[PDB]
RNA sequence: GAACAAUAGUAAGCACAAUCAUAGCACAUAAAAACGUUAGGUCAAGGUGUAGCUUAUGGGUUGGAAAGAAAUGGGCUACA
RNA sequence: AUGACCCACCAAUCACA
């Protein structure tokens, strides 16, 4: 079990967006560029507006990896600053400390 | 350790000409595929076998569609 | 081999003996869940890729086709000689190769199947007398 | 969700409520009463409801002067295991 | 107040741990790190994966070796082998004891992909630093 | 049935070789260990805490399997893998003048299951120009070729290669890249006069 | 800015690998697509969690095969049980709302 | 009193290439507390005074991150808890080594790294010329 | 439950104090700050007692969440 | 200047045969 819903439609994003990045970066390759002709680009816009809805990456949230909150996270550790706070205040997080000065 | 890269040598990163040795030489569709192969040039995280499934994706989009692209006003090849 | 402090440190001959088989019949035992169920220790980390620290595949895999559950089951004693016997009732000949390997199974494994086997081996297929 | 679990010790703190501000002032009635029991007062390691029997844990490690092999017991004295817990 | 990991004080009957006796302002002052590893240093990585590792052996650890643990785990991680220190009273049988040795580092070598180091300090009981 | 064993400090001899005890890195059993050591904080009338039992002296490093005898006797073991420097290389000056070209590469140790370090690709080439065997027309053409990796007050120039997954890919197309740097300043063509 | 100019920065560019032919600043924008990692490939990204079923799952077999202890479903567990004894317990699929 | 006899077994082969030279080779130790970087730093100088390698040892400065966390598990923003990481150097810069004695002097120390330190290895290495360059002209 | 030219107070412990941090002292700052008080805040960090839902108070998909009559807090930019 | 009412101390464990 992942320890919400919201984690596993999370997990299921990233899987999908995993899966479908090569499409959407040859597809968005085209429509990026100037040089191309626009009604090459216009086709392509519906091309990658075809693509699943679930795959593109916008849709990805950042949780708290352990108690999955969606906000107050230390992108470095993947935690929420409550579980972070709790771990490395037992001495359990190597190198971390109070700060003094 | 533990990784070779398929015995792959950097002329096989670096240079993908080979590649675009079926496509348009004139047209913009080179300005368009010489810059995806100087990305691809650049790209560390990638094989040369992907690279090449990349170029390929391209040759196959572009050959699938011959009809916007004659329409466009430029005719491609 | 054995830990370090005083209380799990051998007093005797019977409790070094007791004690390593011990630490074995453990590693026996996680050894035995990893092979019950290996989609849990699927997952890899490690770059080298260890090759060691792999769940291991005991079934056959290929079901009915005989010449590959035939030699998968007989690296594995009986359900190689299911297999043969499955491979037997298809009408599919066994070669050279074959009762060879089943022969060094009947060897490693295993007295009146012993002489069944043998003439399985000698009248069916003409084996050749180094195997 | 395993890491969203906790020690057994937190746990019962947190049910009994003991430590709260009903409990200072008198904020509550004396009839009301709950208790903590010990759910590893019972238990063996290596006991579980699989019904399996370690050489190390749940059986003795040399029977008959030989090692006993990883083992599992009958459904029926699985129920009479159960049934005496 | 402040709550954070802290022992309050009892009518003076409590007995604690030179660990629990110790707030988190007293972190790299007194009592030192639990785990140590390399990737909460400048420029390294992984942080995140040695973290939930290290909150998974402590739940694991605990849950292996019932009521007999005596003090929070020692996570030592050197060039990809990890050797887990921990304080066990006396309770079971040696036995008992080398067989979760053996069991444990070699579950943790299969489903860390690691080599698993077990280390065993055994204790008659709770070493007491303060009341008591 | 309790069994209590004295420790191994009893039985230790005085003069006995400490490298033979602790040979690789330890844990830091209190039992194993002869010296008595008192750390943590003290109490108010106490002293600090005795070793047995002691969590704060597990969680220390120790360098009791590098004590200075087992470093003397290590590094005897491994004179033997050990090749000589040549004499005449001595000084700089002949490491210029025989060696001109200089490769950079670094290489990472961190504790973890992988060991792949996205930062060991990079392949640095440090060339002096004095060391070339370029014309005057050919040294000018290659400084507004390269431009910025070139240092102008100390001559060092500098080609820092990333592009490829391998550090030995990168070392080629480094190599490479010099090779036709020179190779293409010495070509005059029409424009040049232009 | 000279002709002269123009060449040698068209042969520094052909040489060392980058782009030869005059581009748009909005048309480089493939040249970066391509010379780096898609977001949603990173091992930051789609490796973000640990995988939660293989741990629970895991964990429960070792609880029931008796090697790992878990208090927290312990507790859980003896909880419900009072709690189906004083008899309030989870009705069967289907049954509670209509009866 | 009890020997075991004839203990020793090495193995070393001699091949016939020109061992790779190395002009300096810079070993930079980060850790988080000192006294174990200090150790380290002896062990070091001394493994390296055996070996004959002629190794200076300086200490680049000290680099700590501060980050700041909600004190509160709700509402209070005036509030807050401060971290640190901090990150010390060791720099142990070797010159005028081989290849031999560089992967012998590196695979010792790389054994000894403790738990809590990293380490990073800058080479640089000692080449001629390239053989299309040498003096050619196309 | 104190009187120091001393009259009933001894007290371990915890706080304060001292040390530690802010790379030398010192100062300053940071950190620390017991027991309790306000049934203070948070069942929406997570976990939980009790009581509730179970073809739904649960799980999905698609699209919508507007707005300024008025009042006001804190800011930014100003009035040169 | 004023500020519903209502708020408090009357129960005993754990462990072993
Ligand atoms: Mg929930
Ligand atoms: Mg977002
Ligand atoms: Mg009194
Ligand atoms: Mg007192
Ligand atoms: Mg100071
Ligand atoms: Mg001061
Ligand atoms: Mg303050
Ligand atoms: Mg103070
Ligand atoms: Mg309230
Ligand atoms: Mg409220
Ligand atoms: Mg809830
Ligand atoms: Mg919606
Ligand atoms: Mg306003
Ligand atoms: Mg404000
Ligand atoms: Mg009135
Ligand atoms: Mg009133």
């Amino acid at each position: 079990y992942y320890v919400d819903w919201k984690m596993l439609r999370d997990v299921k994003r990233r899987k999908m967006a995993y899966e479908y990045a090569d499409e959407r970066l040859r597809i968005n390759s085209l429509r990026k560029n100037t040089i191309l002709p626009k009604d090459l680009q216009e086709v392509a816009d519906e091309e990658i507006a075809s693509l699943p809805r679930d795959s593109c990456p916008v849709r990805i949230r950042n949780r708290c990896v352990m108690t999955s909150r969606p906000r107050g996270v230390k992108r470095r550790w993947r935690l929420s600053r409550i579980v972070f706070r709790h771990l490395a205040d037992h001495g359990q997080l190597s190198g971390v400390q109070r700060a003094m000065w | 350790a533990g990784f070779d890269d398929d015995g792959s040598e950097f002329h096989e990163h670096i240079f993908l000409d080979k590649y675009l040795q079926d496509f348009p030489k004139q047209g913009p569709i080179r300005h368009f595929m010489e810059l995806v192969t100087c990305g691809l040039s650049k790209n560390p995280y990638l094989s040369v076998k992907q690279k090449v499934e990349h170029i390929e994706w391209f040759r196959n989009y572009f050959n699938e569609k011959r009809v916007i692209l004659k329409e466009s006003g430029i005719q491609l090849n | 081999v054995f830990q370090d402090d005083p209380y799990l440190i051998p007093t005797s001959s019977v409790e070094s003996h007791s004690f390593l088989l011990a630490k074995k019949s453990g590693e026996n035992a996680a050894k035995f869940i990893i092979n019950s169920y290996p989609k849990y220790f699927q997952k890899d980390i490690a770059e080298p890729h260890i090759p060691c620290l792999m769940p291991e595949y005991f079934e056959p895999q290929i079901e009915d086709v005989s010449e590959a559950a035939l030699q998968e089951r007989i690296k594995l004693q009986e359900p190689s000689a299911n297999y043969n016997f499955q491979q037997r009732e298809q009408s599919e000949e066994l070669e050279e190769a074959t009762e060879a390997d089943n022969e060094k199974s009947k060897t490693k494994a295993g007295t009146w199947r012993t002489k069944n086997n043998a003439e399985r081996i000698f009248a069916l297929m003409p084996e050749k007398n180094a195997h | 969700s395993f890491f969203t679990k906790l020690t057994a010790d937190e746990l019962w703190k947190g049910a009994l409520a003991e430590s709260g501000a009903g409990a200072r002032k008198g904020r509550g009635k004396r009839t009301k009463k709950k208790r903590r029991k010990d759910l590893n007062r019972g238990q063996i390691i290596g006991e579980g409801r699989h019904g399996f029997l370690w050489p190390g844990l749940n059986i003795p490690l040399m029977r008959n002067g030989a090692v006993q092999t990883i083992a599992q017991r009958s459904k029926e004295d699985q129920e009479k295991v159960e049934a005496d817990m | 107040k402040n709550r954070a990991a802290r022992v309050r004080v009892s009518k003076g009957d409590k007995p604690v741990t030179y660990e629990e006796a110790h707030a988190p302002h007293y972190i790299a002052h007194r009592k030192g790190w639990l785990s140590l590893h390399t990737g909460n240093l400048d420029g390294e990585d992984h942080a995140a994966e040695r973290t939930v590792e290290d909150v998974f052996l402590r739940k694991f650890m605990l849950g292996t070796f019932p009521g007999c643990l005596a003090d929070q785990l020692v996570l030592k991680r050197r060039a990809n082998q990890l050797e887990i220190c921990a304080l066990v009273l006396r309770q079971l049988p040696p036995h008992k004891f080398y067989f979760l040795v053996g069991y444990s580092e070699t579950l943790l070598s299969h489903f860390y992909k690691c080599p698993v180091h077990l280390h065993l300090q055994t204790v008659p009981s709770k070493v007491v630093y303060k009341y008591i | 049935r309790r069994k209590a064993l004295p420790p191994r400090t009893e039985k230790m001899a005085v003069d006995q070789d400490w490298p033979s005890v602790y040979p690789v890195a330890a844990p830091f059993k209190p039992s194993a260990v002869p010296l008595p050591v008192r750390m943590g904080y003290p109490v108010k009338r106490g002293v600090p805490m005795a070793k047995e039992g002691n969590l704060e002296l597990l969680k220390i490093p120790n360098f009791l399997h590098l004590t200075p005898v087992a470093i003397k006797r290590h590094c005897e073991a491994l004179k033997d893998f050990c090749t000589e420097w040549p004499a005449a290389l001595d000084s700089d000056e002949k490491c210029e003048k025989h060696f001109p070209i200089e490769i950079d590469t670094a290489d990472y140790v961190s504790a973890g299951p992988s060991i792949r370090n996205p930062k060991a690709r990079v392949v640095t080439l440090r060339v002096k120009l004095s060391s070339l065997n370029l014309d005057d027309h050919a040294k000018k053409k290659l400084i507004k070729l390269v431009g910025d990796r070139y240092c102008k007050s100390t001559d060092v120039l500098t080609i820092k290669t990333d592009r490829c997954p391998l550090k030995r890919q990168n070392y080629d197309y480094a190599v490479y890249l010099l090779t036709v740097l020179y190779h293409e300043s010495w070509k005059t063509e029409e424009w040049e006069k232009k | 800015l000279s002709e002269y100019a123009v060449r040698m920065s068209r042969l520094s560019a052909r040489l060392f690998g980058e782009v030869a032919r005059p581009t748009d600043s909005k048309s480089m924008k493939v040249v970066k697509l391509f010379s780096e990692q898609p977001l949603a490939k990173r091992k930051e990204t789609y490796d973000w969690y640990p995988n939660h079923n293989t741990y629970f799952a895991l964990m429960g077999t070792l609880r029931f095969l008796g090697l790992y202890r878990d208090e927290h479903q312990d507790f859980r567990d003896e909880q419900l049980r009072l709690k189906k004894l004083r008899g309030k317990g989870k009705p069967r699929k289907g049954e509670g709302k209509r009866a | 009193v009890d020997v075991p006899k004839d203990m020793t077994k090495p193995e070393i082969t001699i091949s016939d290439e020109p061992d790779t030279l190395y002009k300096r080779l810079s070993v930079l130790v980060k850790g988080h507390d000192k006294a174990v970087l200090d150790s380290y730093e002896y062990f070091a100088v001394l493994a390296a005074k055996e070996l004959g390698i002629s190794i200076k040892v300086h200490e680049p400065p000290r680099k700590i991150e501060r980050f700041t966390l909600l004190k509160s598990v709700h509402i209070f923003k005036k509030h807050r808890v401060q971290y640190e990481m901090r990150t010390l150097y060791r720099c142990l810069e070797l010159e005028h080594l081989t290849g031999s004695t560089a992967d012998v002097y590196l695979e010792y120390i790389q054994r000894n790294l403790p738990e809590g330190v990293a380490m990073e290895v800058t080479k640089t290495k000692l080449e001629q010329l390239p053989e299309h360059i040498r003096k050619p002209i196309w």
